[PDB]
């Protein structure tokens, strides 16, 4: 509690200035536009940023960051960024000169990963609601990710999920409330 | 529950 | 039309304080949502429940309560109370 | 040396008592046999958590207590707390989970376990160090399967070899 907690680093990019936090979560985007739409990278200019998996919150709610934003945010986990940057220079130098085969085989598992990630933020099963309600009439769901354990289903505001899971909380009443 | 306002 | 009895201790747990009783069979659960759904301790008041197993009824009407709500509903088997608090 | 500190819990099960620690990992197994090989239920029982630690690949993962864990010192304690009432929360939860949901629930564990075991397979090595083992070895940089890139980590040579020789003579390639 009290500050939140780089967990892990899923992905890098040069992005549009500005355009991260909350602003750039997967449902912020679908509700909003994204902040970093249209940014062809070839006339803005961007900046470094990092798509960070917060402690304790689920992969929906990943956002963008630079190491900016997570210094004024005061999170924690900060030593995770020196890793991260140290093993990124690591993975070029080491990429430096590697048979066109190698340059394959990196950007095709780097695919399968990043599909993979993706998939962290679709809900696959509704397992349970609450008894509460949102003055809006919306119960919270227990969410089953795809491709991630049991062990990491959670909690997940009902009207957030309504927006583009309709059909997995329709499904879970159906199998009988 | 909690989400990034 | 009397007393309830309590035939055994199932579980035992930290949940939101109120969520015991009616509202914690497995099948009010399913149909009206779980009174308990994402609680947790210390940020929130929270208490000491028990899941208990009714004499002369199956499992499926387990409920989860409290030294407090067993007390006032003057059920019989407090010993079973006594013995699991330990 | 001082102290080594818990990433993530992959995994419990209830495992012969002194089945846990360094004699756990695949390639302790792989090398001298299974500390927990035929446990019984005729025998005395422990409840036990494989953890994948901070700093090491998955490869080193290993099954302990939470006994172990403190007489270690191990940071992120914290952690065990949450795994725990998480675990107990869907055991609950199973006791009365739906036949139909019970196989969703059981077709799931089924992928994610197989998963998991990718991440301590070699899937290619992308180079090697000059210094070599005292007599006989290199360490190589591992890109794990499953993993992205930015999981790959330097393991000793030898311990790779003993299984992955086939990725390593691949890996010379240069010609």
């Amino acid at each position: 509690e009290e500050f939140e907690t780089i967990e892990r680093f899923m992905d890098c990019r040069i992005g549009r200035k500005g355009a991260t936090g909350a602003t750039t979560t997967i449902y912020a985007v679908e509700a909003d536009g994204d902040p970093n739409a249209g940014f062809e990278k070839n006339k803005e200019p961007g900046e470094i940023q990092y798509l960070i998996k917060w402690k304790g919150w689920s992969h929906i709610h990943n956002t963008w960051e630079t190491e900016e934003t997570l210094k004024q945010q005061n999170v924690r986990g900060m030593k995770k960024l020196d890793n991260y940057k140290k093993k990124d220079q690591e993975t070029k130098r080491w990429l430096k000169n590697a048979s066109p085969e190698d340059v394959e085989y990196y950007n095709c598992q780097q695919e399968l990963t990043d599909d993979l990630h993706k998939q962290y933020q679709i809900v696959g099963r509704i397992i349970a609601h609450s008894n509460q309600k949102s003055a809006a009439g919306y119960p919270d769901y227990y969410c089953k990710w795809q491709g991630l354990p049991y062990s990491e289903c959670s909690w997940e505001d009902g009207a957030l999920i309504s927006k583009k899971f309709q059909a997995c909380i329709d499904e879970y009443f159906s199998r009988k409330k | 529950a909690r989400t990034k306002q | 039309e009397e007393f309830e009895t309590i035939e055994r201790f199932m579980d035992c747990r930290i949940g939101r304080k109120g969520a015991t009783g009616a509202t914690t069979t497995i099948y009010a659960v399913e149909a009206d949502g779980d009174p308990n759904a994402g609680f947790e301790k210390n940020k929130e008041p929270g208490e000491i429940q028990y899941l208990i197993k009714w004499k002369g009824w199956s499992h499926i009407h387990n409920t989860w309560e409290t030294e407090e709500t067993l007390k006032q509903q003057n059920v019989r088997g407090m010993k079973k109370l006594d013995n699991y608090k330990k």
